[PDB]
């Protein structure tokens, strides 16, 4: 016969193994394939599809209530209207989207991020607001000669209802890191404010108030690695039902 | 602990 | 990768399939 | 428009832009379709080549992982006076994903699945801690695992006829072996399973919502073979399941509430934020609060 | 033995060199496009940042211990170098070190001139880590506590191992080195971390039986292909 | 210039020297650069051919020997009345090379290391002495190892829905089978390891000095599987680390005095030399003793 | 299937082996590489940089002190200076030193190594030194006559500040052996000596004492092998904060 | 050597790199 | 994996086996050869002599 | 013969070198 | 020991 000898590891279970294993049906004919529609092959490919920020995240707010941000005429100049903490495996507005609760069963991520915004007031309301982004470093910026001299753009209310502000990837390493702490080198996005840039200004038959709907994908330059169970589920007893599969 | 956080308690 | 079975099912995972189109979820329209 | 990839996408350098009729940052939401607005568009960027690998999200990555599917114990011992409910030296099994919640989240990520299933079995015993019993040493057991189609007859007691295996599938194995394993086929009568399923299927009215028997595998029947000693143990046996060879169609948005039954969808959310039914995210002061901001001093 | 350094509006004449160092045999440049990670068009200031800037002199005694500066913080707050610095969440370069000693025929002494990469301190006698202000000096430097084991449990003996020149007073009055970026990230938030440490050690003493006189040694430090991205308002230490 | 050396150079034969202009012997060390003078040109030579190997001082060689890094003991019981800081059957261990001071010091001769991570872990088992036992043999249990990422969560008790482990890789295995191994991947952010850093890693002033958490590699969640037996044991795990792949840059100064802590590089010296913070060498009478002199009678 | 057996060694772990073994995180992607300066791939690269020798290793040296030589003027001829214990592998000057450090992880050595000196008086100070290298066989010579008999370089002091000596590779065997033992045929080496060849002359506003920094270092013909753990550390405790690692 | 695993960090190690150049630490002089 | 199964004698030690087995000091490099006088390789050579 | 250790010192015995001289004991003069 | 030392205690 063979002469041979047992390594270290022999008879372990490791449940990230990958070997072939006995049958338990031998000659089984399983059912011909057939095309079905949307097919999924890279869980990066769902990723990238917008769905909506929770940015209404306050005590009075009560369900659907928390998914817009509601904007009215000013008399002071220059004024904050939100802000939005970025750190993507934290709990926050970014935590219960497709990009946010993905990312949640991995560790480590890089690359660019998206937000859209749309407007849903009246045809006869008007209006500019400035959306920045700031770089990590220092405290969150509170007045718009501060948050101007960041990544921005200026939006006008018109036939198009939605802009777009990019996120660029901007880090020292080549990805940043799930720790349990926001404060990390290794882990704070920085922020993003919004102000306005003019006023809300509209007539007396329109509602005085409008609302803001905040959207969020990632761009083709993602990636995600190491991956781990997702903090979003547990259990700590048997569900309801559970002994009827034992009768 | 201080190796995941750089933190002291 | 080794694989004595009579039966195709029997076999290692496969994780050599690249191909992607995001376009179905991002892009829908006409 | 299909294509292979197998890093993340390279970025341009880009110049000053001042253009008449031309808007990329303007978008419109109400088509449905995603914002097309890249970061050259946006911003004045560097030229980069990116190397980063996307392989580790692969949805054969993702799925094609040993998780915990049943934990069964049970007393070896004489049953002679057992209640009628009692598992006598055995038991039966019917294969679910719907017990063990970090497997049931992740297979609910999409509407349809087609997969064959390795299965790994994994036992362990202990000395009956009665007032009664010293510690004496552990036996080394043979085990019996069958394998019964979904609704088929399965054994009534330890020493049935009906353990004599002609067709069925049976698997022995002792308690110092390293853990039994086999694979199960793809078996439903359709193309793929059903994860979720908008119907009732019986031709009268009367039964359960949203279960379809064509996407359960089957039943196992566990039994120790060994006669029973004069003193009584406890053994416990663990099923793990591991997918492989997968397709998947129709992703979903994924499970916020904790889940209340193995049999339906039912809702009932925390008393308080996070996760409950009127707040998913927890709470902040203020839509003007920051909530981890930085103190320099 | 003679050498002159010219960058911006500045320049540097020595008639007492002893030809110079380029630590590990590399010479400072620019981030190339294989090697980046952020996508924002760089700041790159050329002759405003790349420019020799003098430090405060300090006065070389009998009982001495050694002096010390952490790179980038003693420039921090200094010029045009300062300003990139407060206003850029990230920046990126190398460094050209020029130190300055003379005395006369009749004086002797000999000072190691090291720059040390990652120069991690250690507390003396104690389970506790040294304190932010341990650690950042700015512009004025620190002192050596211990320099036989370095201020980290090492050795002086052993530290001709990084990058360094001697000032040895029959032969030379002057040092010069010059530093790539020296990094595990090719960027770094330059308020928290610092690449490089210059250290001045006498390992011989000064001495003369000739007319007592102060002798200063003098810093000089030039940046190399400066670099700055993330661009937003000012923030100081 | 950068060559292939497989060997110790040779020697070459060599005469009488007298030569104005020339002096092969006098150097000047203020320049930094070390002195070039060769054997040939200090003495009279033979002509020698040098087969001595070079392979032995690769740094793979050097640094991928499998080392000590963690050791800990635990009582295997009922653990009902136990106080809140015990090791109830399970333990929490954060990955590090800090504490065992052999590897330490090597890993300490380099500025930067990238290499992946070889984990071999070793169990043994003992009676518990105390005075209501006999001995009666050693249980054949099978234990669990999960890893975990830094700072992530991690399991509260024995028998936590969290060792379900749907994402997280777990291995099992038994006390009689041989040890088990497993192999980490480089997982930095970065493109190496910093051994030392001269920083905060925080924007705020106020936390530790000269401790990255990017250079942390995770954590090991350990418990035994089985339920507890009618008597105690202590259970003793012992975790070693392999480096392999390994690339290396700027080496520093070796470790001289003691090692005071875990978290930092604080010294105090012995009393009295060797290793003393005033003197690394030991004392001889006078710098014209010979202290091993030969005596020939 | 295929008919085996198992060899002794089977199931046994040793710490110096060489296999494959189970990746933890499938499909993972390591940061990519870049240039760093600085990279060593063999340990006889570090071995050949000089470093300083603790020489004055004497009760009343304290700290710095202990690395450097001080000499001052004589009136008697020929005078012994000081002396250098050359076994590398004992606690003495070469120890602490990068040649000392590394070669302490080996047990045989081979090849020739060098010791460079440098003068540190002021420019007016002027002098002749003997350096002598003598061969083993019996006691370190105490006389000029004596030690001028071995190998040796003369030295002048002027422009360049320092000198060579070689101490070449002459042993019976191939390789030179650490047992604790150093009057051992396989292990000693001989002795270093230095005198004064003339005398130390200075002015009258010079410094009258003045000092040498002796360094060393090996030549490329250097080797070391059968490695083992270092003499210079070691605990007999847990570290201070280690249960905080288990926390 | 023997490696059946699919991930290449999985493999034994790397004894086979005798490149040196010893002058970026003993000669870093122009 | 590989389908496999022991023989009689798995596990024994017999004092004349002839296998390869694991080095102690890898990448270590023996003292050169030389020549030395009255090399033997069969014993019948020293059977020979008076 | 079956060896895959790295240093060619951990092989298995070398029994086929037949080449012999009795001189050198049986004759060894002029 | 002698066999290490070849010294006779
Ligand atoms: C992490 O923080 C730890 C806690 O720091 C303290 O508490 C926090 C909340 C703040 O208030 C902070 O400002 C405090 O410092 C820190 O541990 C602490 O480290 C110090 C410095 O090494 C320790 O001081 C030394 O204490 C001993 C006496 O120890 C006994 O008493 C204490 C209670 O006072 C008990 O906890 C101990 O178990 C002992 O029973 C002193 O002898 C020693 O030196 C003094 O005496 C010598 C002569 O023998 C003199 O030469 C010296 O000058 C001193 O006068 C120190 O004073 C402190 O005990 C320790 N506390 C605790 C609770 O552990 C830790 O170092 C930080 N970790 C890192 C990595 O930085
Ligand atoms: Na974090
Ligand atoms: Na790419
Ligand atoms: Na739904
Ligand atoms: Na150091
Ligand atoms: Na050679
Ligand atoms: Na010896």
């Amino acid at each position: 016969g063979v002469p041979t000898y047992l390594l270290p590891g022999s008879g372990q279970f490791l449940t990230t193994d990958d070997h072939s294993s006995a049958p338990v049906l031998p000659c089984f004919n399983p059912t011909p394939e057939m095309h079905i529609p949307g097919q999924v092959r890279n869980m990066l490919e769902v990723v990238q599809v917008e769905s909506m920020m929770e940015i209404n995240n306050t005590e009075s707010a009560v369900g659907m209530e928390r998914l817009k941000v509601d904007i009215s005429a000013l008399t002071d100049v220059d004024q904050l209207l939100f802000n939005i903490p970025l750190d993507i495996q934290l709990d926050g507005p970014l935590r219960n989207t497709l990009v946010g609760n993905i990312s949640r069963y991995y560790t480590h991520w890089s690359g660019s991020l998206e937000m859209t915004f749309m407007f849903c007031g009246s045809f006869m309301a008007t209006g500019k607001l400035i959306l920045c982004y700031t770089p990590p470093g220092g405290s969150c910026p509170t007045t718009r000669e501060t948050a101007m001299l960041g990544t921005h753009v200026v939006w006008d209310f018109g036939l198009q209802s939605s802009v777009t502000l990019i996120i660029p990837w901007i880090s020292g390493s080549h990805y940043r890191m799930f720790n349990n702490d926001a404060k990390s080198t290794n882990a704070n996005v920085g922020y993003v404010t919004c102000f306005m840039q003019t006023n809300l200004i509209v007539p007396s038959e329109s509602s005085d108030t409008c609302s803001l709907i905040g959207f969020i994908a990632a761009k083709d330059d993602f990636s995600l690695r190491l991956m781990r169970d997702s903090p979003d589920i547990g259990q700590l007893d048997h569900l309801h039902a559970a002994e009827a599969a034992y009768q | 602990n201080l190796l995941e956080t750089r933190l002291n308690v | 990768q080794i694989n004595f079975y009579k039966d195709s099912y029997a076999a290692s995972a496969s994780k050599q399939d690249f191909s992607q189109d995001p376009s179905k979820f991002t892009e829908p329209v006409v | 428009i299909e294509s292979i990839i197998k890093t993340a996408t390279d970025t341009v350098k880009s110049e000053i832009n001042a253009e008449l009729g031309v808007v990329p940052s303007l978008n419109a939401v109400e088509t449905g379709a995603t914002s097309n607005t890249e970061p050259e568009e946006a911003i004045q960027t560097r030229t980069v080549i990116n190397q980063h690998g996307v392989s580790e999200t692969l949805v054969e990555n993702f799925l094609s992982r040993a998780a915990l599917v049943s934990k069964r114990s049970f007393e070896y011992k004489d049953h002679t006076s057992s209640a009628a409910q009692t598992d006598k030296n055995f038991f039966k099994w019917t294969i679910n994903t719907r017990s063990f919640v970090q497997l049931r989240r992740k297979l609910e990520l999409f509407t349809y699945l087609r997969f064959d299933a390795e299965i790994t079995i994994l036992t362990t015993v202990a000395v009956n801690g009665s007032s009664n019993n010293t510690y004496v040493g552990l036996p080394d057991l043979t085990l019996q695992a069958m394998f019964v189609p979904t609704g088929a007859l399965t054994p009534e007691k330890q020493d049935s006829f009906h353990w004599q295996s002609g067709s069925n599938a049976s698997v022995f194995f002792k308690i110092s072996d390293p853990p039994a394993r086999m694979t199960i086929p793809f078996m439903c009568i359709n193309s793929a399973y059903s994860v979720f399923y908008d119907g009732f299927a019986g031709f009268e009215k009367s039964g359960l919502y949203g279960i379809n028997p064509a996407d359960t595998i089957g039943n196992l029947c566990v039994r120790i073979v060994n006669e029973h000693q004069p003193v009584g143990f406890t053994v416990t046996v663990r099923v793990y399941m591991k997918p492989k060879h997968i397709k998947a169609w129709a992703p979903r948005p994924p499970r916020t509430l904790p889940y209340m039954s193995i049999a339906n969808a039912n809702y009932k959310g925390k008393g308080r934020a996070p996760n409950a039914l009127n707040a998913i995210i927890g709470n902040r002061d203020s839509v003007k609060t920051m909530p981890h901001n930085i103190v320099t001093t | 033995r003679v050498l002159q350094l010219k960058l911006g509006n500045s320049a540097i004449v020595t008639q007492e060199a002893a030809n110079y160092c380029c630590a590990y045999g590399e010479w400072p440049n620019y981030l190339p496009d294989h090697e980046a990670v952020a996508i924002d068009k760089p700041t790159q200031p050329e002759t405003a940042t790349d420019r020799f800037y003098t430090l405060r002199s300090v006065k070389w005694e009998a009982g001495s211990t050694g002096w010390w500066w952490k790179l980038p913080d003693a420039l921090n707050n200094i010029g045009m170098f300062g300003q990139n610095v407060q206003h850029h969440y990230l920046y990126r370069s190398g460094f050209l070190i020029h130190v300055q000693c003379n005395a006369t025929k009749f004086h002797q002494g000999a000072l190691l001139v090291v720059a040390i990469p990652e120069h991690q301190r250690g507390a003396h006698n104690t389970n506790t880590s040294p304190g932010f202000d341990d650690i950042m000096k700015g512009e004025e430097g620190g002192t050596f506590n211990h320099p036989y084991v370095l201020d980290d449990g090492t050795s002086l003996a052993c530290a001709t191992i990084f990058p360094h020149q001697w000032i040895n007073l029959r032969t030379n009055n002057s040092a010069t080195i010059v530093l790539p970026w020296m990094n595990a990230a090719p960027m770094d938030f330059p308020l928290r971390h610092n690449q490089w440490t210059l250290a001045i050690i006498p390992v011989v003493p000064l001495g003369t039986r000739t007319m007592s006189s102060m002798v200063p040694i003098t810093v000089s430090i030039a940046p190399m292909c400066c670099e700055f991205n993330g661009l937003r308002h000012a923030i100081t230490q």
